[PDB]
RNA sequence: ACCUCGUUGGAUCAGGACAUCCCGAUGGUGCAGCCGCUAUUAAAGGUUCGUUUGUUCAACGAUUAAAGUCCUACGUGAUCUGAGUUCAGACCGGAGUAAUCCAGGUCGGUUUCUAUCUACUUUAAUUCCUCCCUGUACGAAAGGACAAGAGAAAUAAGGCCUACUUCACAAAGCGCCUUCCCCCGUAAAUGAUAUCAUCUCAACUUAGUAUUAUACCCACACACCCAAGAACAGGGUU
RNA sequence: GCUACCUAAGAACAGCUAAAAGAGCACACCCGUCUAUGUAGCAAAAUAGUGGGAAGAUUUAUAGGUAGAGGCGACAAACCUA
């Protein structure tokens, strides 16, 4: 029974658990975008959220420096955290990571993720488009929609 | 919960619970269908290599709330009767025993305080 | 336990053409309107996401070109330019990429 | 390529249509919930008194979640919140297709979105005017407590110190070995024990060579329909309708569970002054309080309770 | 501003109306009985009716061992020794046979459970019945406690010394070795700060109950 | 018709019989009530924990409403474990020239199975105590009831997490909640064969009831999340 | 070339305690008490923990020797290429 267990059990061990999820975040926020199988990927997400919400909360915050002196391995990415990363995402609230299937890894058939921090300098990813609002059936529900608000 | 085998602190005035002795007092049997003796149950004592009734006034295990949880498994010394053999009773004594279905007007009667 | 009989070709078959083990044709195959190749609907076509890692790659290596060492991740922004580009009012006070290909069409 | 492809309401729908077509949607089902509000008005099926021996409906809560109550005895009892949430009678059909030889009375609860629904169950709410709801559960009653499809039921159709049966799927635990499932002993963990600790022991005896249907084993454990009877129902919350019902109910928080009168024998006939084919707040008798108590219930602002 | 800890819920599934319908009923029964702010660690008397007399009142005095539970349910369970015996009781907050709670001493406490005083000696648990109630200045911060108990020999109820309980009001130094210290350092899980997923902010949870004890108000 | 001597439990889960140990219903009594004894009927349910012994048993201790007798290849060892024949070592005792023999005593002592097939893997609770009725009925007193009701526990079954506890976005118990109908032995009424009588393998009329009452379940038709889950399936996505 | 015993000539044995020890605790090293795992296994005898010895009647490398009714044996009919 696993009712309401939000944590997969991953690498070797709560510690590697974690291990693993470090060595992932440190990842991403030195190269903004990563490949990785889709459940560590998943796993990470929310631990990037909240690095980057660390990150906001400032440099000098002693606790913030303490929580990003651990998730990242290489301390050349702390600066980088609280001074481009966070900065970058001053504005927003939330939603600072884009994580989207990919094709199965050729080695194990597993089933991988990238994962990017919104806004970086890379090529953009070729993201899932809705269809274009002239298309038939969207053409239909604006006029309803049209119609509506004429009404009502 | 007092089952067989656990020992047992006589908290009371009775010359078998104050004097001393190499085995502590052991309960040898609970007198309730389940072998788990909670306040208000009666157990039989192995006492100075001598088999008695007593009464349990108190135990380390969490009951209802409200209720005393004490450090020790207290328990009373009685007569086959019913009669507390001792006199007195000297640490608290939960007031819940009031309202418990059995006899214990007289062991209330012989307590000092009250928890 | 041992096996008690040879299990024949006709239980055989019953058991490993079930419907259980046959593979399920996919439904959620269709082609990206973008560049007319395959993908599934849920995940990225795979055509175009060898492209942007190619491009990516290029830009990585230009990258560590430019850092030369390892714990040199630069505390400012990157933008990434391709030939015939120059850097924006925006673009001041930001690590330039230079590219020697020209701008792809569907980067941005 | 072969056009079986699966398609959902979304996939087709540009970023202007899709919150667009959400809010259409939810606008009219929220009024279609409004529609119902009166059904007293609406040409109600005729309203006859309470007999002897009339079972009427009962609601599908929603189990919120327990909490203590204390009764002016001094005892605590744990409640358990049922919320009845958008429960309305969808169905009504006679003694004859019943499947049996008593009215039947299909009532819904808890609207779910029309997008993920079957065409058919899309058709049926469609004519009915309501959205559909998440469980249709069947209530055996006599033709005297017949309600017209389409009315709402309320928490106040009960009433404090009557007694209720709760049924509900209980929590699912997967496939349980037999110690967890049927509470089997199990082997000693040490004193040479190898390999077996928690297997079941022998399944049957030597002679039938077989195993007797019925016979415990390792296997799916919850999951399925269980009813807790003679539950009191100790309090009401007009307001958010909410019944608090005394004890336990199955099932997990935020789940649907069917309620209805107790079927107990000692319970036959408390439905004198039960509100008979069910609570009509349209009809406007006397405004319920907020809070419909029983009469032991220690209340909340009450001054503190002295057993003088 | 204080906020009980009752209030706060703990994360979950559960439907947030179910909450609100508990804090309304908790806040119903705070405007008939007065749930003063008190931590674990400080000492607290409470008059309750007995039902098994005939409306008479008893009186417990003791130190706030440990706070537990959310919503009407919640307890707070304080410890004495009453004629050299240990006694404690696990008081419902919202019981309505509770008549009187008084914060005796209000004080904090180095450690926010203080279980372990079981174990500890029977001085630190110890505390005068009619002992008369200090006074703290309306606008004063808490007072902490950083007294540091002393404890019988090592056979205890549970294991102070490890890590996950995170005991700082104990003198380790005392009563174990600096063998033993190292044995039980085995346990540290020094992740367990810092994974960030398992921190539960209530910031805004608490914005929201405070406005709706402000409305009951 | 000289002597001798020729696989077994336990744990786990139990299925069944009734030749009933307890709970139920009756007849009689060398039982006034309480009781005991005896017999008929009753197998729905239940039938404890320990010390010595490997004990198969037995005795003892403490309980219990009771601690039933059996069958099921020890019921059950491809579920486990333990003896002990009896392994291969070594002593003691007896026999034998010796080798060796002797359940005649003791200390030590590794059989292993990845399940192919059959079968199977979710089918209205009982006791006990206390109180009321009951010091009432009965009985000279002593002693002491039925039936009916209320409350407490406990157990069993099914659930649940508000508290407590183990614990911590949940799982659990040591915690809490709920559990509903009987079975037939006899006792009678009228009454013939046999004009009385007679409870009737006479016709007939009652106690007398299972014809389980119910309850539960019931929508024909990508992806992600989930209190759903091994996979599959199921639920949610407004 | 295993093993048993022997021959020649080697080598190893921390630290503490003790003081010239078939001494004590305990590494390396040797062994194999008990438990668990493993049981076509990693292994035709292993693994993990526990445990005994660990300056000696010790362990051990090298070369040589004793051969089948024979050898060798601190006797377990033990060992002499599973
Ligand atoms: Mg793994
Ligand atoms: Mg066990
Ligand atoms: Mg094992
Ligand atoms: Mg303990
Ligand atoms: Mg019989
Ligand atoms: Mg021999
Ligand atoms: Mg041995
Ligand atoms: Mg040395
Ligand atoms: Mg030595
Ligand atoms: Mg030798
Ligand atoms: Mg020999
Ligand atoms: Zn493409």
């Amino acid at each position: 029974i696993s009712h309401g267990r939000v944590f997969r059990r991953m690498g070797l061990g709560p510690e590697s658990r974690i291990h693993l999820l470090r060595n992932l975040l440190t990842g991403l926020v030195r190269h903004e975008r990563i490949e990785a199988p889709w459940a560590r990927v998943d796993e990470m997400r929310g631990y990037a959220e909240k690095l980057i919400d660390y990150g906001k909360l400032g440099d000098t915050n002693e606790r913030a420096m303490r929580m990003a002196d651990f998730w990242l391995t290489e301390k050349d990415l702390i600066p980088k955290l609280f001074q481009v990363l966070a900065p970058r995402y001053k504005d927003q609230t939330g939603g600072y990571t884009r994580m989207l299937q990919i094709p199965n890894r050729s080695l194990d058939r597993a089933k991988m993720a990238v994962i990017e921090y919104k806004g970086n300098c890379l090529p953009p990813l070729p993201l899932p488009r809705r269809d274009s609002h002239l298309t038939l059936l969207n053409q239909l529900l604006q006029g309803l929609r049209q119609d509506l608000r004429q009404s009502q | 919960a007092i089952q067989k085998m656990t020992r047992v602190r006589v908290v009371d005035n009775s010359a078998l619970g104050n004097s001393p002795y190499h085995r502590a007092p052991r309960c040898i049997h609970v007198y309730k269908k389940n072998g788990v003796g909670k306040v208000g149950d009666q157990i039989l004592l192995a006492i100075k290599g001598q088999k008695k009734k007593a009464l349990i006034v108190g135990h380390c295990m969490p009951g209802p709330r409200m209720t005393p949880r004490f450090d020790s498994n207290n328990v009373v010394l009685i007569e086959d009767n019913g009669n507390p053999v001792g006199t007195r009773i000297k640490t608290p004594i939960p007031t819940s025993l009031r309202k418990r279905e059995g006899e214990y007007s007289k062991v209330l009667a012989i307590a000092q305080n009250f928890v | 336990a041992a096996p008690k009989n040879r299990r024949t070709i006709e239980v055989n078959r019953c058991r490993r053409r079930n419907p259980q083990k046959l593979i399920k044709v996919k439904n959620n195959i269709d082609v990206c309107p973008e560049c007319g190749h395959l993908k599934q609907k849920h995940v990225l076509c795979a055509y175009c996401y060898e492209k942007v890692c190619k491009e990516t790659a290029e830009i990585r290596r230009q990258i560590g070109k430019q850092e030369g060492g390892p714990f040199k991740a630069p505390t400012i922004e990157t933008v990434v330019l391709y030939t015939g580009e120059t850097p924006s009012e925006q673009d001041q006070g930001k690590r330039i990429i230079e590219r020697d290909r020209k701008r792809p069409s569907w980067f941005t | 390529l072969h056009g079986k492809s699966g398609t959902w309401w979304d996939e087709h729908l540009s970023e202007e249509n899709v919150p667009f077509i959400k809010q259409l949607v939810s606008d009219e089902d929220k009024a279609q919930l409004a529609s119902k509000l009166c059904p007293l008005k609406d040409e109600p099926w005729p309203i006859h008194p309470w007999e002897p021996g009339s079972f009427r409906v009962g609601l599908i809560a929603l189990k919120l979640g327990m909490m203590p109550l204390w009764t002016k005895d001094g005892q605590k009892h744990v409640v358990t919140l049922l919320q009845v949430q958008d429960c309305h009678v969808l169905k009504y059909t006679s003694k004859e297709n019943c499947n049996g030889k008593m009215a039947t009375l299909s009532v819904g609860g808890k609207t779910v979105s029309r997008f993920r629904k079957a065409t058919s169950i899309l058709e049926f709410y469609r004519e009915l005017g309501l959205p559909p709801k998440q469980t249709v559960k069947i209530f055996n009653i006599t033709d005297n407590a017949a309600i017209k499809p389409g009315t709402p039921l309320y928490a106040a159709h009960f009433r404090p110190g009557q007694y209720v049966d709760v049924t509900a799927k209980t929590i699912g635990k997967g496939f349980q070995g037999v110690m967890k499932r049927w509470g089997f002993k199990g082997q000693p963990a040490t004193h040479g024990q190898t390999k077996t600790h928690r297997r079941p022991g022998a399944v049957a005896t030597g002679d039938i060579g077989r195993v007797w249907p019925g016979t415990k084993m390792p296997g799916k454990m919850g999951n399925i329909y269980r009813t807790e009877y003679g539950l009191k129902v100790w309090r009401i919350n007009t307001k958010h309708n909410i019944i608090y019902v005394n004890g336990s109910v199955p099932g997990h928080k935020n789940c649907l569970v069917k309620v209805k009168d107790s079927k107990l024998p000692a319970y036959k006939d408390l439905g004198k002054n039960l509100p008979f084919p069910t609570y009509f707040p349209d009809g406007d008798e006397e405004e319920l309080p907020e809070d419909l108590y029983d009469e032991n219930v220690c209340q909340p602002g009450a001054p503190s309770i002295t057993f003088a | 501003r204080f906020l009980s800890p009752e209030f706060i819920p703990r994360r979950g599934r559960t439907d947030p109306l179910k909450f609100q319908i508990e804090r309304k009923d908790m806040l119903e029964r705070r405007k008939v009985l007065h749930i003063p702010e008190f931590y674990v660690g400080s000492i607290l008397r409470v008059t309750t009716a007995d039902p098994y007399a005939s409306g008479k009142i008893s009186q417990f005095l003791g130190i706030c061992i440990q706070r537990s539970g959310r919503g009407l349910g919640a307890t707070f369970i304080l410890r004495n020794v009453i004629e050299g015996q240990g006694v404690e009781i696990c008081f419902e907050l919202y019981n309505p046979r509770v008549q009187e709670i008084q914060v005796v001493k209000l004080e904090k406490r180095l450690d926010d459970s203080l279980l372990y005083l079981r174990d500890a000696l029977p001085e630190y648990s110890t505390f005068d019945v009619n002992m008369k109630p200090v006074v703290q200045e309306p606008n004063q911060k808490v007072p902490v406690n950083e007294l540091k108990v002393k404890m019988k020999p090592k056979p205890w109820s549970k294991r102070w010394e490890r890590p996950n309980f995170n005991i700082k009001g104990i003198r380790f130094d005392l009563c174990l070795t600096e063998q033993q210290m190292k044995e039980a350092q085995k346990w540290n899980q020094p992740w367990l700060e810092f994974d960030m997923m398992r921190e539960y902010d209530t910031s805004k949870i608490e914005a929201a109950i405070w406005k709706e004890i402000e409305a009951s108000k």
